[PDB]
């Protein structure tokens, strides 16, 4: 049970990920780290106005197939 | 015996007779390198009257290296990580041998008054602190109640 989603920053830069509805926000942030080199602590993910918190899943936020999540970077973020 | 053990007995003597308000700490009877501490949620902060327990761990490099410290109480604060550790520069990049137990605890306690949402260890918490003040306070208060129990 898998779907393509997109993750886009405020700059326009976009990546594509394959995920599952039951992956966690934490799992998703790790994939992003691997794919864009950004530590999960510096990532803020937004979808339909809600910011995504770890230990919740994609399906929880109703993130369905081909959805685009907005990634906001906070530097130094530490 | 060791410089660290010597410095630490000074810190203890300090905490035993002239400890800052709302904070306390003491080694274990049989191991001076490990201390229980407690900071009370200062007045007029959402943390008011919480009893937040911490653990201080030292080794022989003290006081040339800070101790390792973390809360044992459940916390919700923009500068405390999920694992209880604390993002405070004098415990990391900016330590100097002039700090002791007393001054560490009072630096930590002061975060209850003026958090630093600029350096977030807890991102959920930093975010609520800026964007949802009411939601932030409710989370803090939950933490207050748990600290008793």
């Amino acid at each position: 049970i898998q779907m393509q989603i997109f993750v886009k920053t405020l700059t326009g830069k976009t990546i594509t990920l394959e995920v599952e509805p039951s992956d966690t926000i934490e799992n998703v942030k790790a994939k992003i780290q691997d794919k864009e080199g950004i530590p999960p602590d510096q990532q803020r993910l937004i979808f339909a106005g809600k910011q995504l918190e770890d230990g919740r899943t994609l399906s929880d936020y109703n993130i369905q197939k081909e959805s685009t999540l907005h990634l906001v970077l906070r530097l130094r973020g530490g | 015996s060791t410089p660290a053990r010597r410095r630490l007995m000074r810190d203890f003597k300090r905490m035993k007779e002239d400890a800052p308000p709302g904070v306390s700490a003491s080694p274990l009877p049989d191991n001076v390198m490990v201390w229980n501490a407690m900071i009370i949620g200062p007045a007029d902060t959402p943390y008011e009257d919480g009893t937040f327990r911490l653990l201080l761990e030292f080794d022989e490099e003290y006081p040339n290296k800070p101790p390792h410290v973390k809360f044992l109480s459940e916390m919700f604060h923009p500068n405390v990580y999920a694992n209880g550790e604390i993002k405070l520069d004098i415990l990391q990049n900016r330590w100097t041998p002039t700090y002791d137990v007393a001054s560490i605890l009072t630096s930590i306690q002061s975060l209850f008054n003026d958090p630093n949402p600029a350096s977030p260890a807890n991102v959920e918490a930093a975010t609520l602190f800026k964007d949802h003040k009411s939601q932030y306070v409710k989370r803090v208060k939950e933490t207050v109640e748990k600290s008793w129990e």
